[PDB]
RNA sequence: CGCCGCAGGUGCAGAUCUUGGUGGUAGUAGCAAAUAUUCAAACGAGAACUUUGAAGGCCGAAGUGGAGAAGGGUUCCAUGU
């Protein structure tokens, strides 16, 4: 199915390691976009604005170590575009990341 | 499409800065049709242009 | 207009041309030599791959300082690049060339780029400012491009 | 400057009126030999005499 | 897709009675037009009759608007069309033997019935009017009968203009350059489906190659001049304007804003006249025209001594033969020409009717 | 608003408008435009209306 | 409909000044039409009226 | 233009020669002073750079703020390309 929705947790700390201070938060959203491209196979990824705030919540260098996102593969609703499907990456606030699995979210 | 004129007019009508001018991102075409300060006044009255509040600089820690 | 290399069978040939195109002559010449002799569909896919940096054009003559790449091993070469502006300009000229093909009536699924040539256009002049009150040229190097496609299968 | 004399302002007035493109119908005149205004002046590029 | 058309029999009936009103007011105009009258007086009484008649009809549906679709325009021997003097403007006195050309429009539901006619005033009973002005009106009348006969979906729009050019050359006259008839839909007098007469290279390339389509309204309009075909301006105030609803702009004038609102309330989408307002109207119209919120309907002049004639009317297109709802009171018994038609197609179409 | 001669002062503009147009004016403000032409803002008397004087002049 | 200096010379000083005054009023109206659009006919009459003003003044002088 | 005479501002590879044009260098040096950008949308053929909104930042009142003198002279302001 191509209208699937799932919960993921991305190790931002793992993918940001080594990046300089003024490039850390911008690199985090490039790694989030790459994560959605790999997981959902869609070239078109749209980061939610609330997730953008969550990434930049602690500035440009102290990016949060883990982020809990939701990936939603949806039809593009614009037939003129080359891509049939796009992935909307939303922000999921969580109190803790322990024992958090990649789960399926229904409609 | 390009609300540089409208933001400048709204700051002068509201007697604030362009920092404090909030043009509606959804009613972009309605703002763009306003080319006079009186039209800006109608938009401000009708809630399409809001003067944002001052950034909080509290003195509670100082006190 | 007087092309060079008039086609052997002008009935089964379509022509396209551009003049004073503001792209680098050296980059466009190498791209033209890469797509020469290609099929029309293969050249269109190749130029789209060049912009996506999945295939590269080999810089064979104007290769001073051009870096190496892994995709140059597709050709018998080591140096290659991905000129985006040259690939987009040649893609526009290819669409014009194939549009002339439907107008003449010959089908566009068997067209092959038999002729392609990049000439130097007259230079445009600009200025740059140097250390001790000196003005030096900042010239542009535009180019004319002409191509001839031919039905063959 | 904002402060100026009448003679200077009149001088700038003539230069303003003089700095304009040639009319389009000039090209259609017989034996024109005029392509474009060769005396066009830009404020930043070439400064006035005064 | 929601626009209305002739597919309703209620639309059919309101077309017919509105055309009957438009015909009865042209008849009252041509009877009232005697020597010593003022064109300003004739236009204001003609529009007054229209307003009271439209108000007294369809009083059971007053959510819509009923009234003038085009102001009463009366042109005499020197004006092509779109003529409506103001009270402050100079007047014209009607004399003996002058031919005058009256345009008029009535609307219901935004659907419009439009009609015009050319006639000589103070004509003695049973007598003959001759001259170079007596064949231009006859050729234009043959153009009106040509439009009536051949208006049918299945024909190219260029056949109309070549037929009008052919009858013009036969009569040694020419049409008016750049005159456009229009397709009429709801609240529209400037329909995109347009018909050109007397074209040139520039107007031909701007025109559209189209074919007439079933179940719609047309306003076939012919303007024939006995002269050369030159129409220009000699400094007369343009009075007729039409609101353009596609565009808008921020008005900087209180009087122009009030004037534009008055256009919205009374003549929102269709041409009007400045007579209906005037001291503040003349100021409020120039700035709206400057920013292209109102399309001016300029007055046109020709060389003094030349003569032009108009003939237009709304025609309904139905596959079982088109029908006419607006007609002008012309009689060929007292009008004859010095030159006759020599084309077989032209003499066939004037004989035949749908 | 008028475009007047560059040598005419406020008194001359005031008398010229009165004679040419048979109206009385209250005051005349004067500037010189950047293109060199003098422009006069001629206020009219309270009993005179600039709207219908503009009509009889022909600039409405 | 033009003005000729040949037949102007018989006129007295009073009606010569009257004819000049009418031409100046006509020219001022033609300048009004020039800035308010006007027409090509009224624009081309500007030079004709200006020449007539010069003609009357030449005969007066 | 040939032949008979006549008269020269009469023959170029140079002169760090004069003027104009063009190469290799070379798609090379380089586009590294003053911390910094990101997400979404709109217009648009086309958006890292335009505009709006949301964030994160900087100037930190001896300002990257608000106004003037000299100087500039229409750069001011709308619309359009
Ligand atoms: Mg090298
Ligand atoms: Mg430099
Ligand atoms: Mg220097
Ligand atoms: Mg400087
Ligand atoms: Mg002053
Ligand atoms: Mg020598
Ligand atoms: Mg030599
Ligand atoms: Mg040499
Ligand atoms: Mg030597
Ligand atoms: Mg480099
Ligand atoms: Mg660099
Ligand atoms: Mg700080
Ligand atoms: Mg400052
Ligand atoms: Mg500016």
């Amino acid at each position: 199915n191509e209208v699937v929705t799932r919960e993921y947790t991305i190790n931002i700390h793992k993918r940001i390691h080594g990046v300089g201070f003024k490039k850390r938060a911008p690199r985090a959203l490039k790694e989030i976009r790459k994560f959605a491209m790999k997981e959902m196979g869609t070239p078109d990824v749209r980061i939610d604005t609330r997730l953008n705030k969550a990434v930049w919540a602690k500035g440009i260098r102290n990016v949060p170590y883990r982020i809990r996102v939701r990936l939603s593969r949806k039809r593009n609703e614009d037939e003129d575009s080359p891509n049939k499907l796009y992935t909307l990456v939303t922000y999921v606030p969580v109190t803790t990341f322990k024992n958090l699995q990649t789960v399926n979210v229904d409609e | 499409s390009m609300l540089r004129l409208q933001k400048r007019l709204a700051s002068s009508v509201l007697r604030c800065g362009k920092k404090k001018v909030w043009l509606d991102p959804n009613e972009t075409n309605e703002i763009a049709n306003a080319n006079s300060r009186q039209q800006i006044r109608k938009l401000i009255k009708d809630g399409l242009i809001i003067r944002k509040p001052v950034t909080v600089h509290s003195r509670a820690r100082c006190r | 207009v007087r092309y060079s290399l008039d086609p052997e069978n002008p009935t089964k040939s379509c022509k396209s041309r551009g003049s004073n195109l503001r792209v680098h002559f050296k980059n466009t010449r190498e791209t033209a030599q890469a797509i020469k002799g290609m099929h029309i569909r293969k050249a269109t896919k190749y130029l789209k791959d060049v912009t996506l940096q999945k295939q590269c054009v080999p810089f064979r003559r104007y290769n001073g300082g051009v870096g190496r790449c892994a995709q140059a091993k597709q050709w018998g070469w080591t140096q290659g690049r991905w000129p985006k502006k040259s690939a987009e300009f040649l893609l526009h000229m290819l669409k014009n060339a194939e549009s002339n093909a439907e107008l003449k009536g010959l089908d566009v699924d068997s067209l092959v780029i038999e002729h392609i040539q990049v000439n130097k256009a007259p230079k445009m002049r600009r200025r740059t400012y140097r250390a001790h009150g000196r003005i030096n040229p900042y010239m542009s190097s535009p180019c004319h491009i002409e191509m001839i496609l031919t039905e063959k299968e | 400057s904002s402060h100026k004399t009448f003679r200077i302002k009149r001088f700038l007035a003539k230069k303003q009126k003089q700095n304009r493109p040639i009319p389009q119908w000039i090209r259609m005149k017989t034996g024109n030999k005029i392509r474009y205004n060769s005396k066009r002046r830009h404020w930043r590029r070439t400064k006035l005499g005064l | 897709q929601q626009e209305q058309t002739i597919a309703e029999d209620l639309v059919v009936t309101k077309y017919k009675m509105g055309g009957d009103i438009a015909n009865r007011v042209l008849r009252s105009l041509v009877e009232a037009s005697s020597s010593g009258v003022s064109v300003l007086s004739l236009c204001e009484k003609g529009d007054a009759m229209i307003m009271e008649e439209t108000g007294k009809i369809f009083k059971k549906e007053k959510e819509m608007k009923k009234g003038i679709a085009f102001p009463t325009s009366i042109s005499v021997n020197n004006c092509v069309c779109h003529f409506s003097p103001l009270k402050s403007d100079q007047d014209y006195i009607l004399k003996e033997g002058d031919l005058v050309k009256i345009d008029l429009g009535v609307h219901v539901d935004g659907f419009i019935a439009n009609v015009a006619h050319t006639f000589v005033v103070d004509v003695a009973q049973g007598t003959q009017v001759t001259g170079r002005k007596a064949d231009v009106i006859k050729a234009a009348h043959l153009c009106a009968e040509a439009a009536l006969r051949l208006v049918k979906p299945g024909n190219q729009n260029t056949q109309v203009t070549e037929a009008w050019n052919k009858v013009a050359h036969s009569f040694n006259c020419t049409p008016i350059e750049g005159m456009l008839s229009h397709q009429l839909k709801q609240h529209v007098i400037d329909g995109e489906k347009t018909i050109i007469q007397n074209p040139t290279d520039q107007q031909k390339k701007d025109h559209e190659k189209a074919e007439f389509e079933v179940h719609e309204v047309y306003a076939v309009d012919v303007l024939v001049s006995s002269g050369e075909g030159k129409a220009k301006d000699a400094g007369q105030r343009t009075t007729i304007y039409k609101r353009d609803p596609s565009k808008q702009y921020g008005l900087k004038m209180k009087t122009s804003r009030a004037f534009f609102s008055e256009v919205e309330r009374r003549f929102d989408a269709m041409p009007f006249t400045l007579r209906a307002f005037e001291k503040k109207a003349r100021m409020g119209v120039v700035e709206c025209a400057k920013h292209e919120l109102l399309q001016p309907f300029n007055v046109l002049y020709e060389k003094e001594g030349e003569f032009v004639a108009q003939f237009k009317f709304t025609v309904l297109l139905m596959p079982n033969g088109p029908m006419r709802i607006t007609s002008g009171p012309f009689e060929p018994d007292l009008y004859k020409s010095e030159m006759e038609v020599q084309d077989a197609e032209l003499k066939a179409l004037l004989q035949s009717s749908a | 608003v008028f475009i007047v001669d560059v040598k005419a002062n406020k008194h001359q503009i005031k008398q010229a408008v009165k004679k040419l147009y048979d109206i009385d004016v209250a005051k005349v403000n004067t500037l010189i435009r950047p293109d060199g032409e003098k422009k006069a803002y001629v206020r009219l008397a309270p009993d005179y209306d600039a709207l219908d004087v503009a009509n009889k002049i022909g600039i409405i | 409909a033009k003005i000729k200096a040949r037949d102007l010379r018989g006129k007295k000083k009073e009606e010569l000044l009257k004819q000049l005054d009418d031409l100046k009023v006509e020219l001022s109206q033609l300048r009004v039409a020039k800035v308010t659009g006007g027409a090509a006919s009224k624009l081309s009459k500007i030079r004709v009226v200006r020449k007539s003003i010069a003609r009357v003044l030449t005969v007066i002088n």
